């Protein structure tokens, strides 16, 4: 019962590095993403000006 | 008198035997009871955790 309770703690924790190196990365190339198409907003509105 | 003689010292005796072995019987079945109840757990949590993942 420990063995298989505390293996499915480490699967959960396997699961918890998958999701959490997943999260980073997308939070990562979100940001700069976001930094980008505010760069082109920002160049547009400089050209409209 | 003699069916109460049978009664005190042949039904009685024969009673009691009978008492102390079903008792012992009683706690092999508990314990038949319990270890059941604890693969019970351990299917249980298999079942659970292998359709989890």
């Amino acid at each position: 019962i420990e063995i298989e309770k505390m293996e499915k703690k480490i699967n959960d924790s396997n699961l918890l590095m998958k999701t959490k190196i997943s999260d980073a990365e997308e939070l990562v190339t979100s940001t700069e993403l976001k930094l980008e198409e505010l760069k082109v907003d920002l160049n547009r509105k400089r050209y409209k000006l | 008198e003699r069916s109460k003689l049978d009664l005190i010292e042949e039904v009685e005796p024969l009673v009691r035997t009978l008492g102390d072995k079903l008792r012992k019987s009683m706690g092999r079945m508990q314990r038949e009871l319990d270890t059941l109840q604890q693969t019970y757990e351990l299917n249980d949590l298999r079942l659970k955790k292998n359709i989890s993942m």
